[PDB]
């Protein structure tokens, strides 16, 4: 339940390293500022200055320690820490419009960028020229892509768009990985195959996260309708229409429960029961503070999992338009809310 | 001709519903960043219009979007001398629209004034105070006109006395 | 001209 | 300064003839035959005897959302808007509380449509309806009016 | 680095920015402005912390321009002040940038087209006498813009700070009878943005304040797809109005000056230039070409330089061309426009393509002897060494 | 019968009124307005010479750098200009107004928004000040020998402009706009005297600086050589100015020294007053002309017309005509050297003329104009305002589109 | 146009720090060589003083300009003390006492132009600077007193004490 | 340039 105001303006994106010792924010500008956690303080160590435009997505590969950025300048840059400074490495996205999201893969051999060019660019490395060349998946899509998340197989890909849908695609690159194992989503998973397309066509899909099992995917919309598709149950969708302002990002803390946050300026919880086949509102998480009554004084745009992974999370992070970054401790909320339960 | 407390209570709720905004780069031009409600090139990013109204004359129109809101307003004008004073008042409020950051230099057709609220105002300015300005406007405008109608009538007496007194 | 050369 | 060459090529607009324009989807099954909507005789016969709360649900049970036709929508609006205007102001909370979630959202859609073209006293009532449906459904009800791509 | 270990260097030597680096590089090593600044005393400014040399250059001048009287040696591709241009080359080859030994290195350079000859002769005269570079080559900015893009056929559009030139190529065959130069670039825009800001009361008369407006241009100014729609936004709304904070703390506000300044690339009469814009000129350059080559130029329009980085320029350029194709070729047939195949290569790395192409041609020809121009050749022949390139000089 | 048009040149310092057809204006008054210190109380105001003397009123100057800043006052300044001084029913007389070149469009829009809506005039033409000053000079010139081509320097109280004119057409994209004028010269003399000559009451420092400027000041060939002449031989160059206090009615005297040539020097060393400007006017003129087309560079050097009240300084053109001929005879020398010395190019005949009418030059070019029938075609009209709106008067020749 | 700069620099002229150790016509003692001409770096800076204090931009072309700027800054220190004097004999006594004062030098605080001045590296060059300036600080003051004081009253002139508030640009040796 | 334009 911390709150460190890095600045007064928004923070478009953020990413943590493996140790959770460093963080890479974008303070609403063309720069990436890397801050290090010195005791109970925050100190800036590096600043990445290559973009001709605003940044929208960052991801940090934990093992390779290679940061990847995407910005409105139709660019991406893969950064490697050589000595004391970060050096970029060029990317060839081949998009005529601006980028909106980026996520490293689990095995760190590729990443996927979602753009306003009505495409998704699956990027991989090419030592023949030091480039990162990209392949496209733009068969069904008809508008901008806002969020992405990778399946644990390092192949399958989910994508939330402004076409009111959350499609799922197969980002199989033959040159860098062998054919995958089957999944309850389907066996036929060549490059660029629409496995699952949602049915609802009302509201823009802001956030998408896969479950640790890989058999459940949820997506948030501007319609104040969280959703969740289960492949074990023949890709059936369970909605839970909310009675408040929309949400903008989610993540699986467990195989059953989720945590979402957005324009209501706080987190909440959502519980899933495959026996009944529905979602249920697990209540607001943060206690009403002793006008707004929370830590985030504006919206929240990105939620991330620091400790425990999506299998069972102990701490998650929120990053919002109020120039703030709030760390949460899951069990502390279990204790501070005896009514609260995390399934 | 209904009441004023519920009208502003409806408008205030619709505004909180429509100021759920975020930045959004364009998908028709290379790297532009426009308010989509004004340009209207991308139909998918345009929410529905919704109207509120005490009566036929007074009403509000919230045209929302992913990165913009447009709040047109119609004020009640019983007589002709009130149509004049409201028309001038908005002109002198639009002329300073670089200082009212949420303001349009011209109104939507059929309405007397129009606001425009982008995703950069909510990030910088306090979202809940911008609403309170729209609401404070809608309940003070009726008072600030009759205070001018009474000021015109007071002037017309002195201009009569200062002529007839000399006879 | 119309085709070839300008005029 | 001024130019002295033909600048008429900048007037024609080529963006009109574009292939990347958005296209929203419609219900194919409804284009042939439209949903009949709340029949007037059903609701009206329930209004003659004064059973408002049941004529209420009869109007929200049927709703031609999937219909591409606008007249049946307009006829449907005039029916429900005729019903809401005849309610007793004390009975509205009794009726709104009966509805499930998905009826409160459809109600608030019809409410924000009644404000478009009001009669003498069509709006003092709808503002009372708006107060109750908001107390139940909250702001998320309105957002499902804005995001709704299919009008009532 | 060649077989003999000699580093192979690529210097663009532009008019507003120097782009220096080594062959095979996918980025440049250093990118700094081409200005020289001498110290000056001004009453408004008071600083006595940082040492100010008698000759500051590049990034250490533009950063300290408040205490300096900066001056650009180059203007419109041509070199004016050699004594200030050599002080720039030294900084480019010194311990602050590319700490190399010139006597044991090869260099590749660029000159724009239809420039004077004494500007090329005097550079080569300087590299072999002053710095005594081992091997020299003077490339064409157009051909290099294709090597980076991986092409052999494409009409180039290279707009920088002083020069805006257009050079078509077809399968590697130069067509210099079609080369055209517009006299408009990022410096003629930066002046027009001052003349517009002057209406708001902001005065930028000094030589240091010229850079401050460049940063205001690089950040805010852009190009309008449909200029009518942009004028409605400035008349009806006030969203285009941004704010820029200056080094002295004073804040300003910039609105319709964002699309009006760079519109002078398409409506050049706004800066007292008689002629046609970059689109109606690019369409008329193509319509001069042989009729069979025109079909492959529309497909391979290549941009470059940093004056093509205005948000909305390629989209605006695609638009104005199709209006002209419809009006003059098709005579008004909208139905045939769907078959018109045009592709404007607008890669976001188009800011440095003249350099990247120089890294590519160097790595390909680093280890050949009939390509470069040696110190020995210049000692014997003199400026006539340039005949290897086909440039007739005596 | 048929009524002439009203002409108004609202400048920073002085305002020039009258009706068309005449040679000199019917009124010339300062651009001041005296107000008290709700109801009919906004009409208790005076303008012009009736505003300085008023003890219990506060004198306000609503115009700065040629542009208006408080339109609440200028709308009151214009309803006495019409109903008190001119005595014009504005619904009948057309109007001609003046703007500087760098007047914003929004100020042109609020101008027409005032005249057409409030005063209900049937016509309006907002012209450029210094351009009208060139037409006046052509009448002094012989008939038929009129030089359509000419350069204009109009410096008044607020701002100074250089405007070329070639074959009748204005080269708007080469205009320059120097913010130094008679108010900066005055505040610089008002400064030098506060340092040396205490004994000037603060209420009569401005009155004392104009008097020194208009009477004693002049222009020097070289600056530092004048300081010696004032030091080595002081009896000859130092004058004396006896004033009158307005409270005690007792005289006060001062010695007028270095402020005789230091005020006007800011035309040539404007960093004395404004640090945001260094270029002399002798160099601004060379850039204005060398930015113009190659064919009309000679005729523009040959007709440089000084206009405005702040060009009445003694030996102003003699120095400007000399700083240019140095600059022009060198450029031709350098080209003669780079070419090979085979051709001695013709010299350029610089000429800086200072014509008889300056206090009402711009007004005169507006009266000659308004007395034509062509004026009644280019005038924006009440009808055109109701249709197109106040953006009908948005454009000026200084910019395009 | 530009301000008035120094014309006396010649390549044969020695350099101290990054200043111009130029000849001076004085009975005082210091490292400055004695001049024969009727004009020096002092008589110039006193000729150009009244004009150079109005400018607001000065471009350092050479090192002699760094010597002129110092004097032009010290003359504004003379006039602060001289305006209080009632007799030339009292001024010459005040001009002595001021030159003896150890003002700042290039390199140390107090000096307003530490950036565009080069300190002495070795101690010997330091000792030469402090004795060259002190030779200027003394002949400058001695030569002002001939000019400031009107012989009719033997008291300061208003034509010189009006420049007390006019610093060079805005700098001062204090 | 030498003739025409500056450079
Ligand atoms: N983001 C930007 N938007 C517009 N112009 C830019 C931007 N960044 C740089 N520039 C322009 O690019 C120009 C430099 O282009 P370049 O060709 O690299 O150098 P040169 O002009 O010396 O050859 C600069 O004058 C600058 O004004
Ligand atoms: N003989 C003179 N010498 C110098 N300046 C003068 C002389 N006579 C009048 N002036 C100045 O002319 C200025 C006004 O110029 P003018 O153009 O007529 O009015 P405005 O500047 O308001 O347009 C006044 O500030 C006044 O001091
Ligand atoms: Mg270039
Ligand atoms: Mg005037």
């Amino acid at each position: 339940m911390a709150y460190h105001s890095f600045l007064v303006e928004p923070i478009s994106c953020h990413a943590w390293n493996k140790d959770r010792t460093q963080i890479a924010i974008c303070p609403n500008n063309h720069e990436v500022h890397i801050y290090e956690k010195s005791g109970a303080k925050w100190t800036k160590v590096h600043e990445l200055k290559e973009h001709n435009g605003q940044v929208t997505g960052i991801d940090w590969a934990p093992e390779s320690n290679r940061i990847v950025t995407c910005g409105t300048d139709r660019n991406a840059y893969v950064w490697t820490l050589k000595g004391r400074t970060w050096k970029p490495t060029l990317v060839i996205l081949r998009i005529n419009r601006a980028a909106r999201c980026v996520r490293w893969a689990p095995n760190e051999n590729k990443f996927a960028v979602g753009s306003g060019s009505r495409v998704i660019s699956i990027c991989y490395f090419e030592q023949e020229n030091d480039w990162w060349v990209c392949k496209h998946i733009k068969k069904p899509i008809r508008s901008t892509v806002l969020s992405l998340d990778w399946h644990p197989n390092n192949v399958l890909l989910a994508a939330g768009s402004c076409d009111f849908k959350c499609r799922i695609f197969s980002a199989y690159i033959k040159e860098v990985e062998e054919r995958p194992a089957p999944t309850p989503w389907g066996s036929k998973m060549p490059f660029g195959e629409l496995m699952f397309e949602s049915s609802s066509s009302c509201g823009w899909v802001h956030g998408v996260c896969f479950s640790a099992s890989g058999s459940r995917v949820a997506w948030v919309s501007h319609d104040s309708t969280v959703c969740l598709a289960d492949a074990d149950k023949k890709m059936a969708v369970a909605t839970l229409a909310s009675e408040t302002l929309p949400l903008l990002a989610l993540t699986f803390i467990t195989d059953n429960s989720l945590v979402a946050a957005g324009h209501d300026c706080f987190p909440v919880l959502f519980t899933y029961d495959a026996a009944a086949g529905m979602l249920s509102f697990g209540g607001r998480l943060d206690v009403p503070k002793q006008g707004l009554d929370s830590l985030h004084k504006n919206s929240v745009s990105q939620i991330s999992v620091l400790s425990g992974g999506k299998a069972k999370c102990s701490q998650f992070c929120t990053t919002g338009m109020d120039g703030g970054m709030s760390i949460w401790d899951v069990k502390s909320l279990e204790s501070a809310l005896k009514d609260l339960k995390i399934k | 001709t209904a009441t004023l407390r519920p009208y502003l209570s409806a408008v205030r709720a619709t505004l909180q519903a429509a100021l759920c905004l975020e930045n959004f780069s364009s998908q028709v031009v290379e790297r532009h960043n426009k308010p989509e409600v004004e340009v209207r090139s991308s139909k998918e990013l345009l929410l529905q219009p919704v109207t509120i109204s005490r009566n036929e004359k007074e009403k509000v129109l919230i045209e929302g979007s992913i990165n913009s809101v447009r709040v047109s307003i119609a004020v009640k004008q019983a007589d002709e001398i009130e149509k004049i004073l409201c028309h001038k008042f908005m002109r002198f409020m639009m002329m300073r629209a670089e200082n009212f950051f949420i303001l349009r230099r011209k109104p939507v057709e059929g309405y007397d004034i129009s606001f425009l609220i982008t995703n950069f105002h909510t990030e910088q300015m306090y979202k809940h105070k911008l609403v309170d300005f729209v609401i404070h406007f809608m309940e003070e405008i009726d008072k600030e006109i009759s205070e001018m109608k009474l000021s015109v009538n007071a002037r017309a007496r002195i201009v009569a006395e200062e002529f007839l007194k000399n006879f | 001209w119309x085709a070839x050369c300008p005029a | 300064a001024r130019n002295t060459l033909s600048s008429r090529f900048r007037r024609v607009d080529i963006d009109e003839f574009d292939e990347n324009k958005f296209v929203d989807e419609q219900e194919e099954a409804a284009a042939a035959a439209a949903e009949p909507g709340p029949d007037p005789s059903e609701v009206d016969g329930l209004l003659r005897q004064g059973d408002m709360l049941r004529a209420f649900h009869a109007a929200l049970r049927n709703s031609p959302v999937n219909t591409k036709n606008q007249a049946v929508k307009e006829r449907a609006q005039g029916v429900v808007l005729k019903v809401l205007t005849n309610f007793k102001s004390s009975e509205i909370e009794q009726a709104v509380q009966s509805l499930d979630r998905n009826g409160v959202d459809l109600l608030m859609k019809y409410i924000y449509k009644g404000f478009e073209k009001p009669t003498e006293n069509s709006s003092a009532v709808l503002l009372q309806w708006h107060e109750k449906a908001l107390a139940v459904g909250g702001l998320g009800s309105i957002i499902r009016v804005l995001t709704a791509r299919k009008t009532v | 680095m060649d077989s003999q270990g000699r580093k192979v260097v690529v210097c663009d030597n532009g008019t507003g920015f120097v782009k220096c680096g080594y062959a095979g590089s996918n980025f440049p090593e250093h990118i700094f402005p081409a200005l020289v600044g001498r110290p000056i005393i001004r009453s408004t400014t008071k600083v006595g912390n940082i040492e100010i040399k008698d000759l500051m250059v590049g990034d250490e001048a533009s950063e300290l321009r408040s205490m300096l009287e900066v001056n650009y040696p180059m203007e419109n591709g041509i070199v004016r002040n050699w004594d200030d241009m050599k002080h720039l080359w030294d900084y480019t080859f010194g311990p602050e940038k590319l700490n190399i030994d010139t006597r044991n290195c090869k260099i590749l350079l660029t000159e724009p087209p239809m420039n004077p000859t004494k500007n090329r002769e005097k550079i080569v005269e300087v590299m072999f006498e002053t710095y005594q570079f081992s091997g020299v080559y003077v490339a064409i900015q157009a051909v290099l813009t294709l090597y980076a893009q991986g092409l052999l056929t494409g009409v180039v559009v290279d707009s920088g700070d002083g020069v805006t030139h257009i050079c078509p190529v077809y399968e590697g065959f130069s067509l210099p009878h079609l080369t055209r130069r517009l006299d408009i670039a990022g410096r003629d825009i930066t002046r027009y943005l001052i003349k517009l800001l002057l209406l708001r009361g902001y005065a930028f008369n000094h030589s240091a304040d010229f850079e401050t407006v460049r940063m205001i241009k690089e950040k805010l100014c852009y190009v309008g797809y449909n200029i009518e729609q942009e004028q409605k936004l400035a008349l009806e709304t006030t969203v285009l109005v941004e704010s820029y904070t200056l080094p002295d703390g004073r804040i300003i506000k910039v609105g319709g000056e964002r699309f009006e300044a760079p519109e002078a690339l398409f409506q050049p009469h706004l800066i007292n230039v008689e002629g046609v814009g970059v689109a109606e000129l690019l369409f008329n350059t193509i319509q001069a070409a042989d009729i069979d080559t025109r079909s492959e130029f529309y497909k391979h329009i290549v941009l470059s330089g940093g004056s093509t980085m205005y948000p909305g320029l390629p989209s605006r350029l695609e638009r104005e061309l199709k209006q002209l194709y419809l009006e003059r070729v098709l005579k008004g047939d909208v139905e045939k426009l769907s078959k018109f195949k045009i592709r404007i290569e607008d890669p976001p790395r188009r800011k440095h393509m003249v350099f990247l192409g120089g890294a590519v041609l160097a790595d390909i020809m680093k280890d050949k002897d009939n390509f470069w121009m040696t110190r020995q050749e210049y000692q014997e022949k003199g400026v006539r060494v340039l005949e290897k390139l086909g440039v007739t000089v005596r | 019968g048929r009524l002439p048009a009203c002409v108004v040149d609202c400048g920073t310092g002085y305002t020039k009124l009258g009706y068309a057809g005449n040679t000199e204006p019917q009124f010339i008054i300062p651009s001041c307005i005296a107000i008290k210190e709700k109801g009919v109380d906004d009409l208790d105001f005076f303008i012009g010479d009736e505003a300085i003397e008023k003890p219990t009123y506060a004198t306000k100057w609503p115009i700065r750098h040629g542009i208006v800043e408080d339109w609440d006052l200028m709308e009151r300044f214009m309803e006495q200009v019409i109903f008190k001084y001119l005595r014009a029913e504005p619904e009948d007389h057309y109007f001609l107004l003046t703007e500087p070149p760098l007047n914003t469009p929004e100020n042109r829009e609020y101008t027409a928004e005032i005249m057409f809506e409030s005063f209900n005039v049937p016509g309006l033409y907002i012209a450029v000040q210094a351009v009208l000053a060139l037409a006046a000079s052509w009448t002094s010139r012989q008939v038929g020998e009129r030089t359509l081509t000419g350069t204009v320097i109009d410096s008044g109280d607020g701002v100074t402009h250089v405007i070329p004119v070639a074959e009748g057409y204005v080269i708007g994209s080469c205009i320059k706009h120097i913010p130094i004028a008679g108010r900066d010269i005055t505040y610089f003399i008002q400064q030098l005297l506060r340092d040396r000559e205490v004994g000037i009451p603060p209420e009569q420092s401005l009155e004392t600086a104009k008097a020194v400027k208009e009477r004693y000041s002049y222009v020097c060939p070289d600056l530092v050589k004048e300081f010696n002449k004032y030091d080595t031989d002081g009896s000859k160059w130092i004058k004396q100015y006896t004033g009158i206090n307005a409270i005690s009615k007792k005289e006060f005297s001062i010695d007028v020294g270095y402020e005789r040539f230091l005020g006007p020097e800011i035309f040539f060393h404007p960093e004395f007053a404004n640090p945001d400007f260094t270029q002399p006017i002798s160099e601004v003129v060379d850039e204005v002309i060398q930015n113009c087309p190659i064919d009309v560079r000679r005729p523009l050097y040959k007709n440089i017309v000084l206009s405005g009240g702040s060009t009445m300084f003694r030996d102003f053109g003699r120095r400007l005509q000399r700083d240019l001929k140095r600059t022009v005879d060198a450029r031709l020398k350098l080209s003669e050297e780079l070419s090979g010395g085979r051709l001695k190019p013709k010299p350029i005949d610089v000429q800086v003329i200072t014509h008889h009418m300056q206090r009402y030059a711009v007004w005169f070019g507006g009266s000659m104009l308004a007395s034509t029938p062509e004026f009644y075609q280019v005038c924006h009209t009440k009808k055109d305002y109701e249709e197109i709106g106040p953006s009908i008067c948005r454009h000026n020749p200084v910019f395009g589109v | 146009m530009p301000a008035y700069h120094s014309s006396l620099m010649d390549p044969d002229t020695k350099l101290i720090g990054n200043m111009a150790l130029l000849p001076i016509r004085s009975q005082f003692k210091g490292p400055a060589p004695r001049e024969t001409k009727d004009t020096d770096i002092v008589d110039e800076a006193i000729y150009y003083f009244k004009a150079n204090v109005f400018f607001k931009n000065y471009e350092i072309k050479n090192e002699a300009d760094r010597t002129l700027i110092y004097i032009t800054l010290y003359i504004s220190e003379c006039l602060k003390k001289l305006q209080k004097c009632n007799s030339k004999s009292q001024g010459e006594k005040e001009m002595y006492t001021l030159g003896i004062t150890n003002f700042p030098i290039p390199g140390e605080p107090g000096f307003p132009l530490n950036a565009i001045y080069a300190k002495p590296a070795n101690k010997q060059e330091d000792e030469v600077m402090r004795a060259y300036l002190q030779q200027l600080r003394q002949e400058t003051g001695l030569r002002l007193c001939e000019k400031v004081f009107d012989p009719q009253n033997d008291k300061p002139s208003k034509w010189w004490t009006c420049f007390v508030k006019r610093q060079f640009m805005n700098k001062s040796l204090s």
